[PDB]
RNA sequence: ACUCUGGUUUCUCUUCAGAUCGCAUAAAUCUUUCGCACUAAAGAUUUCCGUGGAGAGGAACAACUCUGAGUCCAAUUUUUUGAGGCCUUGCUUUGGCAAGGCUA
């Protein structure tokens, strides 16, 4: 499923269920579309950023996976 | 214990030399030609 | 162009850089038996004595590859000067260590059944040949006679049956790749 | 199965309804067999939002409410087997 | 071929103090003891904080990890074996 | 001066001819080979070192080129290869085996993928996806073509040959559009603008064209004829670059001299001597006015235009 | 392939249920599915009208089950 | 499950090799030690017998086994749904958002 690991390591935007937003650092995934990001930050609506670290999301509450910026050094 | 481990070579062989040159020639001889032809070389130099 | 003057320029052409990157333009044969037993059977010294030098590598190269006992002939690329001063026995005794060890071992094993059969063993009156007595050409009494059978251990077709077949070769499995 | 028939979609100008209102307007690149849809092109618009230009998207196929084809489609030469 | 690498951080997250956001929206900071493939996490000296703000200290947790939204791990694992 | 490196200083260590040099395209490294089969690897600054070695070649190196990303740099051979190499640690990522012939000419697909259009000397004009590893697209020409180029949309191939016309083809129409006709002998080599809008012509016809590849078309492309330039005995591949400010042409002679025009003056603006035989490739660097020259006399001039 | 729940580690122990509509619901853990679905003695419902309410032994479908907290110590 | 490398044998050259380059073992010379040196030890050098590796060149027949690469899932736990509808405020970018209460 190379569709995606021609995403890994990109810093990605992922929109969730409830509308929340997952700015990390594409790490793994499954096929349950469980992603593993690493230095992921929240940002949410009123605007701010909450800085969680490693999150694994659940691929249920998955709805979009966009990219924001290319890999970091 | 008086082993001490072989030098580095350049791999040069003597009989692949000889074989170069026009002096010698190959073939496939009984042992025991070779062995009365050696026994008669070594025979005439020492009689030389 | 024209078509004529397009094909014989392609022509010139080909044959240009067919031949200028040309991959030549990049950046022995053996002797019958024969011909070394009448150069040694008929005998600028220079040449036989700069050949004469290298004696004891014949006598240690010919010593060297001697038939094993398994062995009645041992045919050997056998290196010469055309002079005849020099015959260099060339190839090396290579044996494949195990078969080496067993076939010795089936020496030991026959050679000790010889001698328990053998109750008076007649060695072998050493020089053989005596002093003044010269060295036997072997075309004339040598060639054509048939050696006594070796010593090669009889194998019995049911246990050793993967080695028989090879066993007392000269270099047993050498064509085989 | 009705999957297959959209990952012979490649390369299709195609907008997807999500379950969440998010009209996405842009030219599919990829499909699994879960319906995972990944887009170029995009033009989303997150309902209750201003549309938004984006690069690439990856929408999971479980949150897919319904696609938008174009009217240039050959289908009776895309639904065979 | 079977398992895959999320399921292996998770399980790589074990004994480490992960935070578990679950499906109410109640937040779940502790020792994760034990997690199956299934995300099912067995938790314990938990700090909750619940939708309104307020916290509890629930000591033995069993989440069900059909409901878990996402887990905040530990940022070690970023050094995890299947991480790379 | 108006650079960083030394004056005029010399490339040595060549072992025999040198058909083709180009520049790495951030201008810190240089590929040069040649009837080596063996490109050598220098450094543009510094002592102008030989800091790699690239073997893989059976026959002759006939032309060297470097993508715009300068990481992978592809080699058209004489045997019958173009082999794709990597530049940082040099080693051949991919050999490209389908000409029957002298593969005489490659040019890189810089701006989409990454595509090597090639040409050879049975005639085949053939493109090189690497990921296909086989030929895409076969442009049958019915004589030798001795440099090809794509154009700046990476859409056409201009093959030019023996055939005394440059020959333009089209990726998605698989013809060929339109005839460049105007040279009267074998044309050489071929070279094409980092705008891409004009592209430059050898032949031994001893004139050197710039033509303008682009759709817009003012229905006869031979803007500019530029001479001084002259093809001998030898017979070589007499290759052509572009100015990365594309003021500057420089087209390799026979006659041993560096040759520099410019392009709007259509003068000889340089004339250098130095080399001993006859001047296969002259090439640019692309940030600094830096020259290269590669010629059979087994050396390479680097050297301060400006 | 479907695996147990590892929760023997809960058998016999008071816990306290957290169930799906914003529900709540105590009682001894005595069995499980690899589904999660749970059997419990000492059913006290607890509702949020905030009187308790006993049933026994109930059974529990496990896509309903948010959380469970060893109320007892393991 | 389709396509492109690489082969193997033999002959020779060049260079590196303190690695049991040798699962074997010689000889010479020098120095030292004691005897009083084949019957004796040490150290070092050299030469021989004759290796491995890499590189190169020839010529013999094999050419896609191998080493690689390019190329069947709707029933709890993830991807075939608990989804959608109502009420108050803060601001309305008058589209509506955020939080909570709901109703299904």
């Amino acid at each position: 499923s190379s569709k995606m690991l021609q995403h890994i390591d990109y810093r990605m935007r992922c929109i969730l269920q409830d509308g929340r937003i997952f700015i990390g650092t594409f790490k793994a995934f499954d096929k349950h579309m469980n992603l593993i990001l690493c230095d992921c930050d929240e940002f949410r609506k009123r605007e701010e950023k909450r800085v969680l670290g490693l999150v694994l999301l659940r691929g249920e509450n998955l709805v979009s996976m966009t990219v924001e910026g290319p890999p970091p050094k | 214990l008086k082993h001490r481990p072989p030098k580095a070579q350049k791999k040069r062989y003597l009989f692949r030399s000889f074989k170069a040159t026009k002096f010698f020639q190959s073939t496939k001889l009984d042992w025991v030609e070779v062995g009365l032809q050696v026994c008669r070389q070594g025979y005439n130099m020492l009689n030389l | 162009m024209s078509e004529e003057k397009l094909q014989e320029k392609a022509r010139k052409w080909q044959q240009l850089q067919a031949k200028r990157y040309a991959e030549k333009r990049k950046f022995k044969e053996d002797m019958p038996p024969e011909h070394v037993r009448k150069i040694i059977r008929d005998h600028d010294k220079r040449v036989y004595l700069g050949a004469l030098k290298y004696m004891p590598h014949a006598v240690l190269k010919l010593l060297e590859n001697m038939p094993m006992p398994w062995e009645q002939i041992r045919d050997v690329p056998v290196l010469y000067h055309i002079t005849g001063a020099i015959s260099f026995v060339n190839e090396i005794p290579w044996v494949i260590e195990p078969v080496y060890i067993s076939q010795w071992g089936s020496m030991w094993i026959m050679m000790r059944r010889e001698k328990r059969d053998r109750r008076h063993f007649k060695r072998m009156r050493f020089p053989p040949f005596d002093d003044e007595e010269p060295p036997l050409d072997y075309a004339d009494n040598i060639l054509d006679v048939e050696p006594l059978e070796a010593i090669q251990l009889e194998l019995d077709p049911e246990e050793d049956a993967p080695v028989l077949d090879w066993f007392y070769d000269h270099q047993p499995l050498r064509d085989s790749r | 199965k009705l999957v297959r028939f959209l990952m012979k979609l490649s390369h299709e100008t195609v907008t997807i309804e999500l379950k969440n209102g998010t009209q996405v307007h842009g030219t599919i690149t990829g499909v699994d067999v879960s319906m995972n849809t990944h887009l170029k092109a995009v033009k989303m618009t997150l309902k209750n939002r201003e549309p938004v230009q984006l690069e690439t998207l990856s929408i999971r196929g479980n949150n897919i409410r319904y696609f938008i084809l174009p009217d240039s489609l050959p289908l009776d030469t895309l639904l065979v087997d | 071929m079977s398992i895959g690498v999320p399921i292996k951080v998770l399980h790589e997250a074990e004994g480490h103090i992960v935070t578990c956001e679950t499906n109410t929206g109640e937040v779940y900071r502790g020792k994760l003891i034990e997690a199956e493939d299934n995300m099912n996490c067995q938790m314990s000296n938990i700090t909750v904080t619940y939708r309104d703000g307020r916290v509890a200290q629930l000591e033995q947790v069993y989440i069900r990890g059909s409901k878990i939204r996402f887990l905040i791990l530990p940022d070690m694992l970023k050094n995890a074996p299947m991480l790379k | 001066r108006c650079s960083s490196l030394q004056p005029i200083m010399l490339l040595s260590g060549h072992e025999g001819e040198v058909y083709c040099c180009k520049f790495h395209p951030n201008g810190s490294t240089l590929a040069s080979a040649g009837f080596d089969r063996l490109i050598l690897l220098w450094n543009v600054y510094g002592d102008c070192d030989n800091y790699a070695t690239l073997k893989g070649h059976s026959g002759a190196v006939m032309e060297l080129h470097y993508n715009t990303d300068g990481s992978m740099l592809f080699s058209a051979s004489t045997d019958k290869t173009v082999a794709v190499w990597d530049s940082e640690t040099g080693e051949r990522v991919k050999r490209l085996k389908g000409h029957t012939s002298f593969v005489n000419s490659c040019y890189p697909a810089r701006r989409g993928p990454q595509l090597v259009c090639t040409g050879s000397d049975d005639g085949t004009v053939k493109l090189w996806d690497i990921r296909k590893k086989a030929a895409i697209q076969t442009f049958q020409n019915t004589y030798q073509v001795l440099a090809v180029t794509f154009n700046d949309t990476s859409d056409q191939i201009i093959s030019g040959g023996i055939d005394n016309d440059i020959k333009v083809w089209d990726l998605r129409q698989n013809k060929l559009t339109y005839t460049m006709r105007g040279h009267a002998d074998s044309v050489t080599g071929l070279s094409l603008s980092s705008e891409g809008s004009y592209l430059l012509s050898n032949a031994m016809d001893n004139t050197v064209r710039v033509w303008d590849v682009r759709p817009f078309a003012p229905k006869e492309r031979c803007v500019k004829i530029f001479q001084g330039n002259v093809h001998n005995f030898e017979k070589n591949l007499l290759r052509c670059s572009w100015s990365p400010d594309g003021s500057k042409i420089a087209a390799g002679s026979a006659d041993r001299f560096v040759y520099v025009w410019d392009t709007t003056s259509r003068r000889i603006l340089y004339k250098l001597p130095g080399h001993a035989g006859s001047i296969n490739e002259v090439a640019f660097h692309p940030d600094e006015p830096i020259i290269i020259s590669a010629s059979s006399d087994k050396r390479l001039y680097m050297g301060e235009i400006q | 392939k479907a695996h147990p729940p590892e929760l023997k580690k809960f058998m016999d122990k008071k816990l306290s249920l957290k169930l799906n509509g914003g529900r709540h619901v105590q009682g001894i853990l005595r069995g499980f599915d690899p589904f999660m679905n749970l059997v419990i003695d000492e059913c006290v419902e607890m509702a949020t009208s905030g009187q308790q309410n006993n049933i026994g032994m109930v059974v529990i479908r496990g896509n309903s089950i948010i959380m469970l907290e060893a109320l007892e110590r393991v």
